[PDB]
């Protein structure tokens, strides 16, 4: 049975504990977010041929820029993640984690990732960032950086209301397949 | 209350960290020193470069710093004395992370299907490779859930402050130990 390593990437801001316990658990924390997602595996079926999605998040490291690379070799699939609702987050697509992806991991598929979807609509989150004279992420501009990467796919998820969080990791095996 | 949630998952995932930690040791590292199994060439004699100074490491949580955390468990406030007094223990972590690259490529470039093997043999959900990290990634989440102690703990925190000065500084030296 194949087994795929998926390791997520990106900002402090996109909430990548949270995706990954809120995906593996099927429930958004809610009460306390947990700083720990511990190395993940388990069996799931995608185009109806059984799979073991192997997970790793990389919280914690997002200062050390010679640590990270540690978790790259032997990857199946990245996550570059983004917030939606943090702008400095989605430009850290392009200046910080895809070029340190692809130096490490040339032909690895990447995933880009718009987290937090359920604040894009949000008028406290919108009117905070009107107040730096910034707006959320919208689709366009997600699908431009996607091309502009090398991204198999552009996908926007909640860990929130689980809204595009299960067909996340669905495209992660999909993009290995 | 989120004083005690982080204080809980501190000490839950402190356990379960030399849990893994024992795993490793005692299934990869038992089966390259026990000779109960035949051991390609190429990592022959090498268990040093793979695991690296992960026993030491091992050693101090399993011996001490789990037992000490436990006790500061009905105080998070003042924990991050915890890793003040023990500061010096966690310099391993720079030896570990130096040598990471090199344990990696040895297995790459010279184990074939040695520890896949024993992983399936094992039962173990955890590759080889998902143990080594582990070192990696506990040695950067402890400034984590100390900022989170931070935001919800009075200016009786700097029993705080100067414990992530600590798990602020182990990491950037081992980050700036690599070549
Ligand atoms: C991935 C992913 C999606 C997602 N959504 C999420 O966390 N939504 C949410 C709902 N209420 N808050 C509290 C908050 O942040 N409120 C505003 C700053 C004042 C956050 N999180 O991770």
């Amino acid at each position: 049975m194949q087994a795929i390593k998926c390791v997520v990437v990106g900002d402090g801001a996109v909430g990548k504990t949270c995706l990954l316990i809120s995906y593996t658990t099927n429930a958004f924390p809610g009460e306390y977010i947990p700083t720990v997602f511990d190395n993940y595996s388990a069996n799931v079926m995608v185009d109806g041929k059984p799979v073991n999605l192997g997970l790793w998040d990389t919280a914690g490291q997002e200062d050390y820029d010679r640590l990270r690379p540690l978790s790259y070799p032997q990857t199946d699939v990245f996550l570059i993640c983004f917030s939606l609702v943090s702008p400095a987050s989605f430009e850290n697509v392009r200046a910080k984690w895809y070029p340190e992806v692809r130096h490490h991991c040339p032909n690895t598929p990447i995933i880009l990732v718009g987290t937090k979807l359920d604040l894009r609509d949000d008028k406290d989150t919108i009117e905070k960032l009107k107040e730096k004279k910034l707006t959320p992420i919208t689709y366009p501009q997600g699908l431009a950086m996607a091309k502009e990467i090398g991204a198999v796919k552009y996908l926007e998820c909640s860990a929130l209301t689980q809204r595009g969080l299960k067909t996340v990791f669905d495209e992660a095996i999909r993009a290995v397949l | 209350r989120k004083k005690e949630f982080i204080m809980a998952e501190l000490l839950q995932t402190e356990k379960a960290y030399v849990r893994d930690l024992h795993e490793c040791l005692e299934t990869y590292l038992w089966e390259m020193t026990s000779g109960v199994e035949e051991i390609p060439p190429g990592i022959l004699n090498k268990e040093h470069i793979i695991f690296g100074n992960i026993q030491e490491i091992y050693d101090f949580h399993n011996n001490i710093f789990l037992k000490e955390l436990e006790k500061y468990e009905q105080l998070p406030e003042d924990v991050g004395h915890c890793f003040v007094t023990w500061a010096d223990k966690f310099q391993m972590y720079v030896t570990y992370c130096k040598n990471k690259p090199d344990s990696n490529q040895l297995i790459l470039e010279h184990a074939g299907t040695f520890f896949d093997e024993i992983q399936q043999r094992h039962g173990l959900a955890n590759s080889i490779s998902s143990y080594l990290i582990k070192p990696v990634q506990r040695v950067t989440k402890y400034q984590l859930l100390l900022k989170e102690l931070l935001t919800c703990c009075e200016e009786g925190k700097g029993e705080l402050k100067d414990g992530l000065e600590v798990m602020l500084s182990v990491p950037k030296k081992a980050n700036d130990a690599m070549h």
